[PDB]
RNA sequence: CGAGACUCUGGCAUGCUAACUAGUUACGCGACCCCCGAGCGGUCGGCGUCCCCCAACUUCUUAGAGGGACAAGUGGCGUUCAGCCACCCGAGAUUGAGCAAUAACAGGUCUGUGAUGCCCUUAGAUGUCGGGGCUGCACGCGCGCUACACUGACUGGCUCAGCGUGUGCCUACCCUACGCCGGCAGGCGCGGGUAACCCGUUGAACCCCAUUCGUGAUGGGGAUCGGGGAUUGCAAUUAUUCCCCAUGAACGAGGAAUUCCCAGUAAGUGCGGGUCAUAAGCUUGCGUUGAUUAAGUCCCUGCCCUUUGUACACACCGCCCGU
């Protein structure tokens, strides 16, 4: 039901899996934390999205 | 007129029926017979698996 | 299992079982819940008991102390008129009599012509609340 | 009266628990989970529930006050 | 009591209901016929037609042409038509 | 009005904003009222951020 | 809402006060004087001479 | 609604009654006492009060709003 | 033990019997009329109660570090009806409780101590734990 | 304890479900037996809770009701205990396993949900499911205690006690039974 | 652009850094010391006060920085996408506020405004004091409150809280522990506290318990009235209010109709603050006791999606015809 992501979160992901592929892992937690590293984020619940959305792109990424 | 009491039991939860979308659809395998599968409209809340107590298969339950 | 010892006068009005004794004596004006369960107190009355329990004896004992009330220490402030206005004493005031007092307050303040006579009277609310859109239907 | 009793049973079996979880051995203390988590209770994790807010238009927190319609 | 020798009705029999009071489903009527026994009208049948109107100075202490469908000897119910009624006018 | 705006608003505009917004509002030809907008850039409503990102008078 | 026909509207402001107390103990003008200075504007600082 | 009394005076006939219809009741409570004969609900509760001192009746509860009360062991 | 670990109910009547024995519970002028408090609205059933309080109110100083009327007159009010307005918490006689206050420093069950109002005296404390006793091995509830 | 927990006089145990059709939504042992009923005072937090609760817990639940009696529970625990009691002495037994009864003939097979036809007074027979079978038994019963007890010298524990020993075995002096036959023969006519 | 995002609050951190206007632990524990129990007893355990440390801690209490939730892991489903469902951990993709666009409205306000246009009045005031009314009731309406009882009326007793607040203030001023007296209202003496120091270990009400009463307008209910005491003010008459006694109503479940509600929610129940010389049946928050029930859908209703029709366009509460 609630809560489906938005546009700002999805744009970020595009920019992050592109220019980090090798460095990204498929792990919520390491990611998170490299997200920390390669981006200014204003919020931690927006870093979690970004962080989140991006693991599950790159599992999909990887096939 | 009269049949003997037929228990049946809940196969598979169809969907939602009604004008107000207050009756569900279900339809219940006839337990006796396996060859028998018939839809019959309950009026509660169903979960799958539970059992009816049939005392008709006349007057057919149907969407409405 | 005892019946046997009913039927007691207070004042003008017949008292058997039905409540207990104090709440039994309150058919009469000028006793409440609270004057008829000090009265049997002072007069050594067990009040959980029935009204059709009970002599004759007990009864004219309530009686005698309900209506010397000062001189058996019920305390002037418990009692109904303190200080008066017909009497300069401090009168407790019982059955019919109460009834008389009343129409006398009423009558009085009509001649003297104060306030709440007057409202009374006329039959406007002699306290100075809202009768706006109550005191009816 | 009832919150405490809720919060007590909780405590004292998180207590035994606790005691032999770093002192006396691991196979106690988990026996002693087992138990309780099945019937279940609530009594080795915190409950979220505690007092929603009320706001104004109401007399209650959710409860409001009666409409007038002509 | 009641004058008839057997104590309750059978099936079709027509009969006189004084209507108590109105609650929910219809009116838990009292058969006059037989003693003051119990039973209801409506809620599915009872009415011939609509016309949003059925009092309007009719107050109470009035009472009904019924016909008997269900009755219940032990569990002291009969079910009760008026929309039966054609020749039991 | 008009021009009075137009160069406050342009004024304010050229010396550094992400945006700004002028509004003029009351009577004007007798007995009617007026309002108008005259908008330039970027302007928010949303949320607690714009206590915090917009100054107003 | 001045003059109050429509609903019921209410607003409620809040202002939250924070304070805090530090006990050093030291030796009279030196505690005082080298703490109270450095700062000026828009956080009150009181040092007492209680406590014995 | 409803008006309904009971004799509020302690009686001869249906303490009697009580003692001597006895295997009739197991359950025994103030107010099936009071239904059962004409007394009244409180003074149902005391004549079991006394009735207790043969010990035809025992206690199984002692709540103070109301009391239940057995006939013999269990009946 | 502390009086908590014992029945309380049967802990406040043995001690209010206990407080009969005695023999003097310097008893007031009042207590056969009274009001009372104003969460009543009838009259005490008796004037036996004056016993039960005072044995309450022992029990309830030999909890705290010392104590005077007004813990008493909260613990035994109530609620209070306003009549035709919402009912609402109030604090009832207070002449009833100094006066036993004052009875039970008397016979020296309590007395004047540190932090202000009475708190328990070694007498007070012995036979309270005597009741105890006698409580402790009847029940527990 | 472990072994077989126990209400708090009286044993969970010899308690059997004559129904069918009515199983896993009455039990009392089949994991859900308790000495007191108390799961968290939440039962709307899922869908799927109600399973959870026994047919116990629920019966003291749905006791409190109307204003004054709402919103205490401490109150029906003591009624609802020494109703237990009060049904022990009328028929010997396990109360439990009266209360099992009851609530299987109180229940109803078939009843009505409204259908149009014509803008007459007409409605489809359907059946329902157990646990509105369930759900509807236990209101029956309680408002009928409460009813009984409103204008009578009985408390709600005899009510209680009276209303499922009557339901029990018939008697046609429960209120739950007489609603019952009302909602079924109504069921079987309609069009 | 709005909303989302965002912010604030509620919940998960025996991790992090701290605490003598805060507590807890933990000895050594001794004393008041009771034996209540064990031990012969010293001693041990114990509600509180008192012993206190160069003790220890932040668990409860406090508030700072940190992490935790992202549908993350796993399994089904789906354009294998966006997303959906279940499952684990567990605060679960289940908290509540704050937040408002484009544009409309003759919504309300000149009596909030020494904001203001024009008009009126202005020394004869519509600029200030003395007095009365807003509080008058054959009747209509609305929000409420109190009720219709036994989960209660009554008499004893048990017993647990939280949000907040206070005097020494720029036109007027506090909360009261504690002593005494009085049934009560109230009177009177102290002392502390601009305050997590003192009120207030906030030991509140619901709740729990042993009775009495016994479903009976009964003692449920407290209307109306009569007599008296006090408190507030210089002034209470038209009860300002409070208390004491008596007098002891309708109402025993509410028609036509109609509101609100999905979880610490509905309902029951008290408390603190605001108005304030005095005066709450009000409102704003707060904790307590705490359900039954959808668990969905568009039927009615409202709002918002395409399409279609329109003699409508101040827009159907519109228009529009004949006698």
């Amino acid at each position: 039901m609630g809560r489906v992501r938005t546009k700002t979160v999805k744009k970020a992901a595009r920019v992050i899996i592109e220019k980090y592929y090798t460095r990204l892992g498929n792990d919520f937690h390491t990611n998170k934390r490299v997200c920390e590293e390669i981006a200014i984020i204003p919020s931690k619940k927006l870093r979690n999205k970004i962080a989140g959305y991006v693991t599950h792109l790159m599992k999909r990424i990887q096939r | 007129r009269v049949q003997p009491i037929k228990l049946a039991r809940v196969t598979k939860v169809l969907g939602r029926t009604g004008s107000q979308g207050q009756c569900t659809q279900v339809r219940v395998e006839f337990m006796d017979d396996t060859s028998r599968s018939i839809i019959r409209n309950v009026k509660g809340p169903v979960r799958e698996g539970d059992v009816l107590t049939l005392l008709e298969s006349e007057r057919e339950a149907r969407r409405l | 299992p005892e019946k046997f010892q009913h039927i007691l006068r207070v004042l003008n009005t017949n008292i058997d079982g039905r409540r207990k004794i104090a709440f039994a004596i309150t058919a009469i004006k000028g006793v409440g819940r609270r004057y008829a369960h000090v009265v049997l107190r002072k007069a050594d009355i067990d009040l959980t008991k029935r009204a059709g329990e009970l002599t004759e004896d007990e009864v004219e004992r309530v009686i005698t102390i309900m209506q010397n009330p000062r001189q058996y220490k019920i305390p002037d402030w418990f009692l109904n008129r303190q200080k008066d206005v017909k009497d300069g004493k401090y009168s407790q005031v019982l059955a019919n009599g109460l009834d008389n007092k009343l129409r006398e307050d009423l009558e009085r303040l009509k001649k003297i012509r104060a306030h709440r006579g007057l409202r009374h009277f006329w039959g406007l609310r002699v306290r100075g609340q809202h009768t706006k859109t109550t005191g009816r239907r | 009266h009832v919150a405490q009793i809720y919060a007590i049973r909780q405590s004292i079996s998180k207590a035994l628990v606790a005691y032999y979880q770093k002192y006396v051995d691991e196979a106690s203390k988990k026996e002693i989970k087992d138990i309780l988590i099945q019937y279940d209770r609530t009594l080795l994790v915190a409950d979220p529930r505690r007092c929603e807010s009320k706001k104004f238009g109401g007399p209650g927190a959710r409860a409001r006050y009666q409409k007038s319609y002509r | 009591c009641r004058f008839y020798q057997h104590k309750f009705p059978e099936v079709e029999d027509v009969v006189m209901v004084n209507v108590r009071s109105i609650a929910e489903m219809g009116a838990y009527v009292s058969l006059l016929e037989y003693n003051n026994i119990e039973g209801m009208i409506l809620l599915s049948e009872l009415s011939r037609r609509r016309i949003r109107s059925i009092n309007k100075l009719i107050r109470i202490g009035r009472n009904e042409c019924v016909v008997v469908i269900r009755v219940d000897k032990e569990k002291g119910y009969i079910d009760l038509s008026k929309r039966r009624v054609s020749p039991e006018e | 009005v008009r021009r009075a705006c137009y160069g406050v608003l342009r004024f304010i505009m050229e010396s550094g904003a992400k945006g700004c917004e002028v509004v003029v509002s009351g009577k004007l030809r007798g007995q009617r009222a007026k309002s108008m907008k005259f908008v330039d850039g970027l302007m928010i409503h949303s949320g607690d951020p714009v206590n915090y990102y917009v100054d107003t008078a | 809402t001045p003059c109050g026909e429509g609903s019921k509207t209410w607003d409620r402001f809040q202002m939250r006060i924070h304070k805090r107390l530090i006990d050093l103990h030291s030796p009279s003008e030196i505690v005082k004087q080298i703490t109270s200075i450095s700062i000026e504007p828009g956080v009150e600082v009181e040092v007492t001479i209680a406590d014995a | 609604r409803d008006k309904l009394n009971n004799l509020v005076l302690f009686d001869k006939a249906t303490y009697d009654k009580l003692c001597k219809e006895v295997p009739n009741y197991k359950l025994i409570t103030p107010a099936v006492v009071s239904e059962r004969l004409k007394i009244r609900g409180s003074l149902a509760r005391a004549a079991l009060q006394e009735l207790l001192s043969k010990g035809l009746i025992k206690l199984v509860s002692k709540h103070r709003a109301q009391v239940i009360y057995t006939r013999n062991t269990k009946g | 033990v502390t009086v908590k670990d014992v029945n309380q109910q049967e802990f406040v009547r043995a001690l209010a019997a206990f407080l009969k024995k005695s023999g003097k519970l310097k008893v007031p002028e009042w207590v056969d009329t009274v009001k009372l408090a104003k969460h009543k609205e009838l009259a005490p059933y008796d004037e036996n109660w004056f016993y039960t309080r005072a044995a309450s109110t022992a029990r309830h100083l030999y909890l705290r570090g010392g104590a005077g009327v007004g813990s008493m007159t909260k613990i035994y009010g109530g609620r209070q009806r306003n009549g035709v307005m919402p009912s609402h918490f109030s604090r009832g006689s207070k002449s009833v409780a100094r006066r036993v206050l004052q009875a039970l420093e008397g016979l020296k069950m309590v007395e004047k101590d540190q932090d202000w109002g009475r708190k328990l005296t070694p007498q007070g404390q012995r036979d309270l734990d005597r009741i105890a006793g006698q409580v402790a091995a009847a029940k527990k509830k | 304890t472990p072994d077989i927990k126990l209400f708090g006089k009286w044993s969970t145990d010899d308690v059997q479900i004559n129904d069918i059709s009515l199983q896993d939504y009455i039990a009392v042992k089949e994991k859900y037996a308790k000495y007191l009923p108390h799961s968290a005072g939440r039962y709307a937090a899922k869908r799927f809770r109600k399973a959870q609760c026994p047919i116990v817990e629920r019966l003291t639940n749905s006791m409190m009701m109307h204003g004054r009696n709402n919103g205490k529970k401490l109150m029906t625990v003591r009624i609802v205990k020494h109703a237990f009691e009060i049904i022990h002495l009328l028929t010997g037994e396990n109360p439990l396993q009266v209360l099992v009864n009851a609530i299987i003939n109180s229940g109803p097979r078939e009843d009505s949900t409204r259908i149009g036809r014509a803008g007459t007074v007409r409605r489809q027979a359907v059946d329902v499911s157990p646990l509105r079978r369930v759900n509807q038994a236990i209101w029956l019963l309680c408002t009928g205690a409460r009813e009984a007890a409103f204008r009578n010298i009985k408390t709600i524990a005899e009510c209680l006690a009276d209303e499922l020993i009557n339901a029990a075995k018939g008697s046609s002096n429960s209120y739950a039974i007489k609603k019952k036959d009302e909602l079924e023969r109504v069921a079987k006519s309609n069009r």
